[PDB]
């Protein structure tokens, strides 16, 4: 599973987690069996203004 | 306040809603002890110091 | 006090019984003795602990 997101939710996403992104967005049951991994992609998906 | 001189607010008669707090990027640290910040719609409070 | 041999097993089946009703008192390391107070306070990956 991959997606964006920004550094201040990449907290949510782990399992038992609540919050707009857990909630609504993406959600890993209790018993999940994986791996998460994640990266800045600040010079690529930002863009000014 | 400083640390050293760290303030206390007594907070009572008031109902609170603690989900639209853990659900905030602004806090950059929300880390709860002996309850979990998920769960805190139902909890009922007696003393709550700030 | 003549039929203490009989009245002796009727209260050592009663201490037995109420020895395991205190037992339910113990938190045996647990946040609290009440299972109910622990499930309504804590998520399942520190609930099922």
């Amino acid at each position: 599973d991959s997606f964006v997101i920004r550094g201040d939710e990449v907290r949510q996403i782990a399992p038992g987690q609540t919050g707009k992104i857990a909630d609504y967005n993406y959600k890993l049951p209790d018993d999940f069996t994986g791996c998460v991994i994640a990266w800045n992609s600040n010079n690529l998906d930002s863009k000014v203004g | 306040a400083s640390v050293y001189a760290w303030n206390r607010k007594r907070i009572s008669n008031c109902v609170a809603d603690y989900s639209v707090l853990y659900n905030s990027a602004s806090f950059s640290t929300f880390k709860c002890y002996g309850v979990s910040p998920t769960k805190l719609n139902d909890l009922c409070f007696t003393n709550v110091y700030a | 006090s003549a039929l203490g041999k009989l009245q002796d097993v009727v209260n050592q089946n009663a201490q037995a019984l109420n020895t395991l009703v205190k037992q339910l008192s113990s938190n045996f390391g647990a946040i609290s003795s009440v299972l109910n107070d622990i499930l309504s306070r804590l998520d399942p990956p520190e609930a099922e602990v």
